[PDB]
């Protein structure tokens, strides 16, 4: 019963135009050498007014063993695993291209614009190749 | 520290008369007179209305 | 018949701090109302068994 | 953003009898109000689906 109508409770109510329209970041990181948990590296960066919709995340093939074991993590410098945590699509047996399940719909803070690639646990036989991430949102 | 003003805008085509914006825009400031935590002329008094 | 528009007040909330006058939309209100018109009489009849 | 200043009245006691007029200081109260001033509009779209 006390449940109200929102904060939002008065107003029209957007289309054509210089709005929001919502938009995308995209960053292919390459991955080389060998691959250890000491890896780091921006692959696109946001505003700070902005409220994320999805994060898609496709990569190659990274680790190609019998029994793969190569682990990503995508989040920024406030959170190392805020988007996706312990990812697994760089294996060489499973399927890439997952879309992001944690933290969607959050307005961005100050030190917070700049997406990370972490990698959580080592590489059993590292190869060539690289990753990809969109993400989605948009602006007031 | 602005009067309201008004414009408009042919959004889609200027050609192609498909679509067209108003908008009117204000800069405006109000508060009520306070000085040293105390109303400066206001007397605020609470009265019981029934409402029948 | 004959039909007869009306227009609205206008509605939502004034756009604070930042926002455009080409991002955000309304809509301004319409409606309609028709009459039907319809023929009618009325007649008296004058003998002359009941005038003379 | 815009501040407007006021001053009180005066306070103390009359010197009475053999008091300088350079021996027994006042101050005088001032105090200030300051109102800020913020941008704020509104706008209506017109189509042409609509409209013919």
């Amino acid at each position: 019963m006390p449940a109200t109508n929102s904060a939002q409770a008065r107003l029209a109510a957007p289309g054509h135009g210089f709005g929001g329209n919502v938009k995308v970041s995209y960053g292919s990181v390459a991955f080389t050498g060998t691959i250890t948990t000491a890896d780091a590296a921006t692959v696109c960066n946001l505003p700070v007014g902005a409220i994320v919709l999805g994060v898609t995340l496709e990569s190659d093939d990274l680790d190609t063993n019998a029994t793969p074991t190569i682990t990503l993590n995508v989040g920024d410098a406030g959170s190392a695993t805020r988007y996706f945590s312990a990812s697994t699509v760089a294996q060489a047996g499973t399927s890439s291209s997952a879309p992001a399940t944690t933290g969607l719909l959050w307005t961005v803070t100050e030190g917070n614009t700049a997406v990370r690639i972490a990698v959580a646990n080592n590489a059993a036989t590292s190869a060539d190749g690289s990753v990809r991430v969109a993400v989605t949102y948009y602006l007031p | 520290a602005q009067r309201p003003q008004a414009g408009t805008e042919k959004s889609d085509i200027p050609a192609l008369n498909r679509r067209m914006t108003v908008g009117m825009d204000e800069i405006i400031g109000v508060k009520k007179a306070a000085f040293n935590g105390k109303q400066h002329g206001v007397v605020m008094g609470f009265f019981g209305a029934a409402g029948d | 018949t004959l039909n007869i528009p009306l227009f609205y007040k206008l509605g939502g909330a004034p756009v604070t701090g930042d926002t455009p006058i080409v991002g955000n939309e309304t809509p301004l209100d319409n409606y309609n109302c028709g009459v039907p018109v319809a023929l009618r009489g009325k007649g008296v009849a004058i003998t002359k068994n009941q005038t003379f």
